[PDB]
């Protein structure tokens, strides 16, 4: 290479514009590479510690720089060089710049022999950890576990105490930092001092001043309990947790709730039965709506994972108590929370008790105002059909999905319209017929086009779902009488549901009854109507054979072309263009 | 040809603009049909007739899912389709494409804001370099707005315009008269048809807005039965519901851009007329 | 057992004629007392550095820039003003100074740090290039410069009167007349809502709020305060939208009642056991425990008491003071006309009245304290109420957080007052 | 109220 460009990058380093800057800094390694290895090491690093002093995008990437520049330096041997640099980067404002820094640490630590690795990055780390600056000493918390193992006891013992010390910090930063880093930490010590040390603080901690503190601990909970044998639990995780879930933070409490199942799956189902069953109790029943919601959605998943032998007794000695409340709620959004897995319950209490006592709520809660809590009574239906009876239920949602059916608000509507499909086939084809048909042929006429359209579609899969047969029984003979309709609108809808349901009648049913009509309609007075018949034949043609096709159907379609009216003749000169009839 | 709107019309529905080469072409095409249109243009039922969109694109699609997609639904709209919201320009052009592909099926009519002064002050003005760098896009469309028609008459029975009534105009063929191919004035029967607005205090009033007047039901009363009109169909002022009749059903007010610069909180309404010319209103809140 | 308080420094036009974007409308000491900041109607930023019980040393500029600019709404015919509501530093992070800045719609975190070193060594300083050369720093001469790391806007419909950093290093709230966003000192994009008491048609808006401090240690709770004279202690572990458990402070009528009812400023003790309280009138201790009266009450200038009408008539009854605590919580300090500013010493009792002025006193001169006649009779080294200047007014003054150094501000100048030490 | 030329 030719030194030029390179000795532009160079100065690039020092120039206004934090694009040029920034482009430098990218292209480190080919600076590093051109200057010696020896000159990288006195020259540029030197250059590139001093700054430590721009904008977020240059630090940071410095920072990334210097985290793959071990051998550029000079192998391992040497790999203590780049810690000056990266140790003040580690000491900025920028918390993103500081995570990168402490990252880079991170990486090369595992280049330092145990010599270097206790000869320098240890005292890095208690020089950082010992710093003026809470900045400083937020980014110890995480150098402490990458360099716990390949240490002496002299120093394992040393970085035990600094981190105590961090732990007691009258910053809340560092504080946070640290509650966040024990964790990772935990998991390099050993079980020893993981119970006399990594405990203590977890408790500590966890019950802090500040809420921002305590939560942070209360995530660790389960990589703490996870490096302990269960016996252990009890008298050090325990007591923690115990407070954890009766904290004075609505925002605490919510975490335990919303880590409940990931904690009982962990803390062991005896000590689950014996703990969590009373607490989770005391969620259930939480002041703070936003709980009690969480708790509520998760009763399911929790009582699945009850040890045999005592679950089918709690989930309704200990459960259900609170679930009769949990209908009866204020709040829409617990209620509406419950009720989405509420029924996961049934394949765990049997027949019987699914009737005598999942019934008279999952009763109770389908005649819910809320259109969202009715609305997911009948999203899990598979979920307990299997274990009880449709007609004991079809018998109790007569209304509720009558009323969604028919709620002024077109998008509760468009909501029910999705799930009748599989409504319909947990509910046999008669009791369509004799109930849900009614409903399902009165949105065809509504004010809403998306309701019409999606009524419309939904018939379809209404077949798909019920044979081409039954289509020819309780369905055609009305989409045919909308051929009445007075208003184009409602009119226009029935060839929009002919165009679909011949895509699956058979061409038995599709030449029989839904073709004549089609044609009868393209001498319709309104063009809206005329060009939407001749669209449907470029639609339905090929459904029909080359018979019917040469019949009276290109006829037809040749008179549309001659139709004084300009969109009717496009849709039906260029509706022959695909009917091979051009 | 047909080839291009076809997918210009998909693009914009996709709300993705269109070139300052593609937009100064349709505004070419777009005015030869609209100056072949009288100045009350004559429109047959049946047709959804809507208010007010100021750009706000996505309720134009939300309108849609209301009323149905063109050209299957026959739709007249009554002006302000740009200033306000922030896709005025994508709003304004898949209307203006709609128009030229589908003449039969859609009308659009003058509204107040369709004019130089006030696009300029009412963002579709700042818009326009916002997404062009050159203000040409905007003296495209500014000028096409000039052919776009005053007012129309449905089944010659409903009047529809942007505004209101005017002083200086009492029959039909008063405005059929008037040179519309010229920017709003700040005075006239021509810019009070897009600026009135109808009080509950009788006879003329001087307009709170600064243009155009203020008219009571007795004004309405006349103009229609000196017409032969049924009702005054119209949007221009924002009306919590979407749509209200006033001056005893003489006159309606439909706007339809709901929750008005994501602001104001209202509801949005078409109004459909029938093929027998009998009417129903659509309320539709924002898309989510 | 009276401060001997003194005159030290002035800062300002030499003279009267005071400009306008001139005129200081906050002044905040820094956590540690060496930096003393000031904000502008004209949106400037002016921190002051002291020369180096303890130090007395006088406060010289330090760093100058500016905070706000104007905006407009053209349509609505609107300005937002650039100036300088108020000013609140943060705990130090490490070798740069941080503090928050905010006017009536916008809030901006501002870092203010030291540079002594530049690079130098230009390669390219006609490709000649024979070598490669890397930049050292070499000692410059002190530079501090000033830039903004984060911008928090569009979050209030009303107008910002408060921004007060929680406990916990790592949010804050600001508040309206009608409501309260916190905010995470990193994130610009979002802000939650604690608090908001708008009504729902404007027409029956009958309170709004005009002052609002989070505990100095309590990373939970947070106090505000309303025109209808009630402060209200909120616990934001309570529940999540903070309403619950809420405390509201009132004490046991007239048309003026009313409107001298109106609390400008509320601040917690530094002890965070008591929180300070000012309405027209008066300054009003109050206890945390105890929520049906205050625990003391001074009256700042009772001799206007019988002017109410005047004053009314004249705008300054709506004149907002602001009133703070000395590092004890000991002495408390607040501002009245004529440039008098008030001190009441909460052990002894007794109460001072000084005069903020650069020609009637000069360099470590110790301050004559001031009094006031009735409406009527004069006497010997006093002034008469019919002779005090309302336009002369003290909003803006502060305490150092741990000496008897003072900063006072008049419409123009802005005072330094300290004890002999 | 955005300003009576018209909430
Ligand atoms: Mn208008
Ligand atoms: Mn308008």
């Amino acid at each position: 290479m030719s030194l030029y460009p390179i000795a532009v990058l160079i100065d690039e380093l020092r120039n206004e514009d934090v694009q040029l800057r920034l482009n430098s800094i990218k292209k480190l390694s080919t600076i590093a590479l051109a200057l010696g290895v020896e000159r990288t090491r006195s020259e540029l690093l030197p250059f590139l510690t001093d700054t430590i002093y721009d904008e977020d995008e240059v630090l940071l990437a410095l920072a990334e720089q210097l985290g793959t520049f071990t051998t550029l330096v000079g192998g391992p041997e040497y790999v203590h060089c780049l810690l000056p640099p990266l140790e003040s980067l580690a000491t900025v404002e920028e918390t993103v710049v500081r995570d990168k820094a402490v990252e880079s640490l991170r990486a090369i630590s595992h280049e330092h022999s145990p010599s270097d690795l206790e000869a320098h990055f240890v005292p890095l780390v208690k020089r950082l950890a010992g710093g003026d600056w809470f900045t400083s000493r937020t980014s110890a918390c995480g150098l402490f576990s990458v360099c716990y193992p390949r240490v002496s006891s002299a120093v394992k013992a040393e970085l035990r105490q600094y981190f105590r010390n961090l732990c007691s910090d009258d910053t809340p930063m560092v504080r946070r930092a640290a509650a966040s880093k024990l964790g990772e930490f935990a998991k390099v010590l050993e079980l020893d001092n993981v119970k006399s040390e990594i405990i203590p603080m977890f408790s500590n901690l966890a019950s802090d001043e500040q809420d921002s503190v305590r939560l942070l601990a209360v995530e660790a909970c389960v990589n703490i309990a996870q490096l302990l044998p269960q016996e252990d639990l009890e008298a050090l995780v325990m007591p923690t947790l115990r407070q954890a879930a009766e904290d004075k933070s609505w925002r605490v409490r919510y975490m335990v709730a919303d880590k409940f199942t990931e904690l009982q799956k962990a803390v062991g189902p005896e000590i689950t039965k014996t703990d969590l069953v009373p607490a989770f109790q005391n969620l259930m029943k939480d002041c703070e709506a936003e709980v009690r919601a969480a708790a509520s959605h998760k009763v399911k998943e929790f009582c699945e994972n009850l040890s045999a032998d005592c679950r089918e007794n709690v989930i309704m000695s200990q459960i259900l108590p609170c679930i009769k409340e949990l209908v009866s709620d204020a709040n829409q959004h617990v209620k509406s929370a419950l009720a989405s897995v509420i029924m996961g319950l049934s394949p765990i209490l049997g027949k019987d008790n699914t009737i005598e006592h999942l019934l008279p709520l999952f009763l109770a809660q389908l005649k819910d105002e809320c259109p969202e809590v009715r609305l997911n009574i009948i999203s899990n239906l598979d979920c307990v059909n299997e274990v009880i009876g449709i007609r004991q239920l079809s018998q109790s949602l007569l209304p509720a999905i009558v009323e969604l059916a028919e709620d002024a608000k077109w998008r509760v509507r468009l909501a029910i319209i999705e799930y009748m499909p599989l409504l319909a086939g947990q509910l046999g084809v008669e009791f369509f017929d004799e109930k849900l048909n009614s409903l399902c042929m009165a949105w065809l006429v509504d004010h809403v086009y998306a309701i019409r359209e999606a009524a419309t579609s939904n018939l379809k899969k209404l077949v798909e779902k019920f044979g081409k047969e039954w289509a020819h029984a309780t369905i055609i003979p009305k989409v045919l009488a909308m051929s009445g309709d007075p208003n184009y609108l409602h009119r226009m809808t029935t060839l929009f549901c002919i165009n679909v349901l011949s895509e699956v009648c058979g061409q038995d049913i599709t030449t029989k009854h839904m073709l004549p009509t089609v044609l009868r309609m393209a001498g319709d007075p309104v063009a809206n109507v005329r060009f939407n018949v001749a669209k449907s034949l470029q639609k339905i043609g090929p459904i029909l054979d080359n018979s019917t096709l040469q019949s009276e159907v290109k006829p037809i379609l040749e008179k549309l072309t001659q139709d004084q009216d300009v969109d009717v003749k496009y849709f039906a000169q260029e509706a022959l263009t695909v009917l091979s009839l051009a | 040809f047909t080839k291009e709107l076809d997918q210009w019309i998909e693009q914009l529905n996709e709300c993705k603009q269109l070139s300052e080469s593609q937009v100064k072409s349709l505004c070419e095409k777009a005015k030869e049909i609209l100056t072949k249109e009288s100045n009350v243009q004559e429109v047959r039922c049946p047709v959804t007739v809507c208010g007010d969109v100021h750009g706000q694109f996505h309720d134009l699609m939300e309108l849609f899912r209301i009323g149905g997609k063109s050209p299957d639904t026959n739709y007249l709209f009554m002006g302000d389709y740009v200033d306000r919201g922030y896709y005025s320009v994508e709003t304004v052009t898949l209307l203006v494409a709609l128009k030229v592909r589908y003449r039969e099926r859609i009308t659009i009519l003058r509204g107040n804001h369709e004019s130089r002064q006030i696009t300029q002050v009412y963002g579709f003005y700042d818009e326009c370099l916002r997404k062009y760098g050159n203000a040409n896009v905007w003296k495209y469309f500014t000028d096409l707005f000039d052919y776009l028609p005053l007012t129309a008459l449905v089944d010659g029975q409903i009047f529809c315009l942007h505004g209101g009534l005017s002083p200086s105009i009492d029959t039909l063929d008063h405005i059929r008269a008037l040179d519309r191919l010229q920017e709003v004035p700040h005075e006239g029967p021509m810019c009070d048809l897009l600026w009135s607005d109808p009080d509950d205090r009788g006879g003329w009033g001087i307009s709170p807005r600064g243009a155009g007047y203020t008219f009571g039901q007795d004004i309405s009363e006349t103009f229609n039965h000196a017409n032969g009109l049924t009702l005054v169909s119209r949007a221009h002022q924002l009306v919590m519901e979407g749509y209200n009749w006033c001056h005893d059903r003489n006159v309606v007010t439909i706007f339809s851009a709901p929750n008005y610069c994501y602001r104001c909180g209202n509801q949005a309404a078409i109004m459909e007329l029938d093929d027998t010319l009998k009417y129903s209103f659509l309320q539709f809140d924002p898309a989510p | 057992n009276d401060i001997q308080w003194c005159f030290s420094q002035v800062k300002g036009a030499v003279d009267d004629d005071v400009a306008e974007a001139d005129i200081i409308s906050t002044v905040e000491f820094n956590h540690s007392g060496e930096l003393l900041a000031t904000g502008d109607k004209g949106g400037r930023v002016v921190i002051f550095q002291q020369e180096q019980s303890h130090s007395r040393g006088e406060y010289n500029v330090y760093s100058t820039f500016q905070s706000h600019e104007p905006e407009f709404d053209y349509l609505k015919s609107l300005e937002i003003e650039e100036k300088i509501n108020k000013i609140r530093w943060l705990p130090q992070k490490n070798a740069a100074q941080f503090l928050l800045s905010t006017n009536d719609k916008t809030i901006k975190l501002w870092k203010i740090s030291e540079r002594d070193k530049r690079p130098e060594g230009y390669n390219l300083k006609p490709t000649t290039v024979t070598t490669l050369r890397v930049p050292v720093f070499r000692p410059m001469d002190l530079m501090v410069e000033a830039s903004p790391r984060r911008i928090f806007a569009n979050a209030h419909t009303y107008h910002i009167n408060s921004i007060s950093i929680n406990s916990d290093y790592e949010t804050y709230l600001s508040a309206d007349d009608l409501r309260i966003n916190l905010w995470h000192l990193e994130i610009t994009d979002r802000s939650f809502n604690i608090v908001d008491i708008k009504p729902a048609n404007m027409e029956e808006l009958t309170e709004v709020i005009t002052a609002a401090e989070f505990h100095p240690n309590s990373c939970n709770t947070f106090v505000y305060s309303s025109s209808k004279g009630t402060i209200r202690l909120c616990d934001m572990r309570a529940s999540a939208l903070c309403d619950r458990h809420s405390k509201l402070f009132e004490e046991p009528r007239s048309f003026f009642s009313e409107i001298i009812s109106s609390i400008s400023d509320v601040k917690f003790s530094h002890s965070g056991r008591y929180m300070m309280t000012r309405d027209y009138l008066s300054v009003k201790v109050w206890d945390l425990n105890m929520e049906n009266r205050p625990v003391e009450t001074y009256q700042v200038h009772e001799y206007l008491r019988s002017k109410l009408c005047s004053l009314y008539e004249n705008d300054c009854i709506f004149d907002k003071f602001e009133c703070c605590w000395n590092g004890s919580d000991s002495v408390v300090m607040t501002g009245s006309y004529n440039n008098f500013f008030r001190m009441f010493d909460r052990n002894t009792k007794r109460d001072i009245t000084l005069e903020a002025s650069r020609e009637n006193n000069k360099p470590r001169t110790v301050l004559k304290p001031r009094k006031v006649c009735a409406s009527g009779k004069r006497k010997k080294d006093e002034i008469s109420v019919d002779s005090l200047d309302f336009n002369k007014k003290i909003l803006h003054t502060a305490w150092h957080p741990k000496e008897n150094i003072i900063a006072v501000a008049t419409t123009n100048n802005l005072y330094i007052f300290q004890d002999k030490v | 109220x955005l300003x009576r030329x018209x909430x």
